[PDB]
């Protein structure tokens, strides 16, 4: 996981609320007592909207791209074209709290102390509808048909859209617990809905809930979060806290969840509230925190005034073997695929996914508190029953990961550790520069050589029942990617001056290179054919002969008979050789 | 014998910094004795005059910390006389020759809050809760309290967090200074 500040700004106030254009080209904040304009590309603040007299406590933005709604201390909400031309004023209550649009039908919200006036677009009237307590925040379910408001008095209670009460929850405590944001998950039909679009006056004065499938993020201040379904039914358990938070918020998408609060920082989570990582931590509180559409950006604000945007960049984890590419599916599970059969299993983690090794017959996956061991059960080379084999409780740094017949191996940033399964260390070796690269290149089990490749550019074989490291070779440059071809009598390396650099391993000797590289692989059962990708291009070549060059962008991973296993940039591809052409 | 506040005890040690101050006339820490004994004696008019006398004379490295903790006892004497000038002196003359002092501090941020300097008296709490290494619940209330009445009511509920952190079931703070603060966060 890995989140990069795109741009950043502070306004002159704090920053209450957040809303973006569905196409993702304008942001809006209500900052202190003016609507504030953003373009999302680099944070340019293009107008201070003027209409409010006191503090603009939130905005919210219509399905339709066409009105967005801002709620103040002054009483007052205004309708906003996307002109920026604020066309039907209204004046509530008391001061506004949150406002929410409906995804379907527009239909408005906008809630207050006691009372929370519901409208649908340019009738003459508005339901100015009671409520028992402080209404804090309020969302509406995803296919538009409810209302769901949380209360300071730490209820959640469900409203239909004429604005009648169905459904009442209570977290134990009350008052204790106020409810500072809730968010139905975005994750149904309806997402796509209003996704296909090419296009001042003043406004005056239910059943078979459990078969409803839809549900609800709860953030209260008793520091927990817990889902609920409409039917009032907790889903699993509270997730704890150890800060009051704000901002219960998820992507497009519906998988990943954003947490703000007084850990002044934003939290990512799954859908099922485990922890995944950290987008930027902050100098003061969070109030919100809101991905863009369509997108991995995200856009949070601060009690200090700091905007801040951010893209999440979701790194790729995998390891392939011989024929069994093995990948980090959500950000919990390891999807194994045996290339040949085409065949898929599913094996599901309770944690982050952070490294994955695979090697005949044993699988190892790395999450942030322990590693596992996994086994095929059968000998059979169709087999897909992977067990856990074991499990060690255990605490790891490192910057890479294999797996051997009776061993895990650690590189540590200098230094390479053989771990026994059940996490007794066997033996370690020292390098003489900072590992940047490392492969296994099979073997008897229990000695299976490693090959190894430094920052100097040395490249080293080690033999994991060997106290001693055999050099193969040294390079003018760092190794930046490495493999054997299927004999073990020939080496490629990629130089990290991106290009591709073949050798003789038994007499340590230069055969050629290749301008244009980024990953290589050799050919499983031919050996003198090899095949990289670099440039947009990939590239096959035999046997010193020219290169077939097409175009292709993602990343050689391994090459078996006629197939490459290309790796596009969420899934392999398996790209075909012309064998007519080396022929 | 005086921190057993016995009568008999705190007597015989009056006599013993009398009869050292009678032999040296500048012993400081016998005269902090004897100020210190008659105040626990309830003879406060016989301590004041005592520690004036210590109050005159020019520090030294040695006599140091009697020096010190004699201008804090005068100084808590002054504000029972409400003289508060006299005290913001002593307690400002002891911070000159050590700056970490925790009950300078501590009793000059109590005369911010009877000035109704919530700011200024949030400082000084700020530095008592600080150098307490937050094991002064009851600066923590004060800190979090004058927060609250500065109008900074996230900083508040800070505190209060960090006094329920420092310790729990610690009593008033949760519904006064945490619940009047949450209440007043969005009006």
């Amino acid at each position: 996981m890995r989140a990069v500040l795109t741009w950043r700004d502070k306004a002159e106030h704090c920053i209450n609320d957040i809303a973006f254009k569905p196409d993702g080209t304008q942001l809006i904040l209500a900052a202190g007592s003016r609507l504030l304009v953003y373009d999302t590309s680099d944070g340019t603040l293009l107008q201070p909207l003027k209409g409010h007299k006191d503090t603009v406590y939130c905005v919210a933005y219509a399905k339709d791209g066409k009105r967005f709604a801002s709620g103040s201390a002054d009483k007052s909400v205004i309708i906003w074209t996307s002109k920026l031309e604020g066309i039907l004023k209204y004046t509530h209550n008391d001061a506004i709290q949150c406002v929410s649009y409906n995804p379907i039908t527009h239909q408005l919200a906008s809630c207050s102390s006691s009372d929370f006036g519901l409208w649908s677009p340019e009738q003459k009237s508005v339901s100015k509808h009671k409520s028992s307590s402080k209404i804090i925040c309020c969302s509406w379910t995803n296919d538009g048909q409810y209302l769901a408001l949380g209360m300071f008095n730490g209820i959640i209670s469900i409203r239909n859209k004429n604005g009648e009460e169905k459904v009442k929850i209570e977290r134990p405590g009350g008052s204790l617990s106020p409810i500072w944001s809730i968010c139905w998950n975005p994750s149904s039909r309806w997402e796509s809905f209003w996704m296909n679009r090419e296009n001042x006056x003043x406004x005056x004065x239910d059943d078979n809930l459990e078969e409803r499938n839809d549900i609800l993020a709860v953030a209260d201040w008793g520091q927990k979060v817990s889902f609920y379904q409409l039917s009032g039914k907790q889903i699993g358990k509270d997730r704890a806290l150890n800060f009051d938070p704000c901002c219960i918020s998820y992507f497009t998408k519906g998988e990943y969840i954003l947490l703000g609060g007084s850990d002044k920082q934003v939290s990512l989570f799954t859908k099922d509230g485990v922890r995944l990582g950290t987008v930027g931590e902050q100098n003061s509180w969070v109030w919100t925190c809101q991905a863009k559409p369509d997108s991995n950006y995200v856009v949070v604000g601060c009690q200090d005034g700091t905007i801040s945007f951010y893209q999440l960049i979701f790194s790729t984890v995998h390891g392939l073997y011989k024929d069994r590419y093995a990948y980090r599916d959500s950000m919990t599970d390891v999807i194994v695929q045996h290339l040949i059969t085409e065949q898929k299993v599913r094996i599901k983690c309770k944690e982050l996914v952070k490294k994955i090794a695979i090697y005949r017959n044993r699988l190892a996956i790395q999450l942030p508190e322990k590693i596992l061991i996994y086994e095929l059960y059968s000998e059979d080379l169709s087999d897909m029953h992977y067990r856990v084999k074991e499990k060690i409780i255990k605490k790891f740094e490192c910057n890479l990961l294999v797996v051997c017949a009776n061993h895990i191996i650690l590189c540590q940033e200098k230094r390479l550790q053989c771990l026994s399964f059940s996490g007794v260390k066997e033996r370690e070796w020292q390098m003489e520069s900072l590992i940047r690269y490392i492969k296994v290149i099979g073997g008897p089990p229990g000695r299976e050589g490693l090959l190894v490749g430094l920052k100097n550019g040395q490249i080293l074989k080690i033999f994991v029942d060997n106290l001693f490291a055999i050099v193969l070779l040294k390079q003018a440059t760092a190794v930046r990617c490495l493999d054997m071809s299927a004999s073990r009598k020939k080496l490629a390396v990629v130089d990290e001056n991106d290009t591709c650099l073949v050798y003789d391993i038994d007499t340590k000797e230069l055969l050629f290179q290749e301008p244009n590289a980024n990953s290589v692989a050799w050919n499983t059962q031919c050996e003198d054919m090899l095949c990289f990708s670099g440039g947009g291009y990939l590239n096959i070549k035999a046997s010193t002969f020219p290169v077939h060059r097409q175009k292709l962008q993602g990343f050689v991973v391994g090459y078996n008979g006629s197939k490459i296993f290309c790796l596009h940039v969420f899934s392999i591809s398996a790209v075909e050789v012309p064998q007519s052409a080396p022929m | 014998l005086m921190a057993t506040k016995q009568k008999s005890n705190v007597e015989q040690a009056l006599n013993t910094f009398t009869e050292i101050a009678a032999s040296e006339k500048e012993h400081i820490p016998a005269l902090l004795g004897m100020a210190t004994a008659y105040m626990i004696l309830k003879q406060t008019p016989r301590a004041r005059n005592q520690l004036k006398r210590i109050a005159k004379m020019n520090w030294n490295a040695i006599d140091a910390e009697e020096f010190e903790k004699s201008w804090l006892l005068l100084a808590d004497i002054y504000i029972q006389s409400a003289k508060y000038d006299m005290a913001e002196d002593l307690l400002k003359r002891c911070l000159r020759h050590n700056r970490s002092c925790c009950k300078a501090y501590e009793y000059m941020g109590y005369i911010m809050e009877k000035e109704q300097a919530y700011t200024d008296a949030a400082l000084n709490y700020e530095m008592a809760w600080k150098y307490s290494n937050r094991t002064n619940p009851a600066v923590g209330y004060k800190l979090a309290f004058n927060y609250l009445k500065a109008k900074r009511y996230v900083d508040s509920i800070d505190i209060c967090h960090q006094v329920l952190e420092a310790h729990p079931t610690y009593p008033k703070i949760r519904k006064d200074i945490l619940d009047k603060a949450r209440a007043s966060l969005r009006p």
